[PDB]
């Protein structure tokens, strides 16, 4: 039961089977961006509000 | 100053009533209007250029 399996593990006994663990670390990195000379377009407009 | 055709006979005498009659001036509205949109307020002043 889920009740019995609560009651076996805190004591500590292997309950017939096992598990697997899936988790998520996260890493801030400093990347590097090479570019070719003429790639983008990026036009410009007008300024008023 | 109305005329007199002053009469013969003993019918009594004509009498010139050179009266001043008055009048009364009225008052009138004559109203007119015109729209102006939500734009052209910054325009025609010098804001949004």
């Amino acid at each position: 039961s889920p009740v019995a399996l609560y009651h076996q593990l805190k004591t500590g006994l292997h309950p017939g089977f096992g598990f697997t663990v899936v988790r998520q670390d996260r890493f801030v990195t400093e990347n590097v961006l090479f570019s070719e000379r003429a790639s983008e377009a990026y036009f410009l407009g007008q300024l008023q509000v | 100053h109305q005329p007199l055709i002053a009469r013969d006979g003993p019918h009594p005498v004509e009498q010139p009533v050179h009266n001043y009659m008055t009048k009364v001036i009225d008052r009138r509205a004559l109203n007119a209007a015109f729209s102006l949109a939500t734009e052209a307020i910054a325009l025609l002043t010098g804001e949004a250029l």
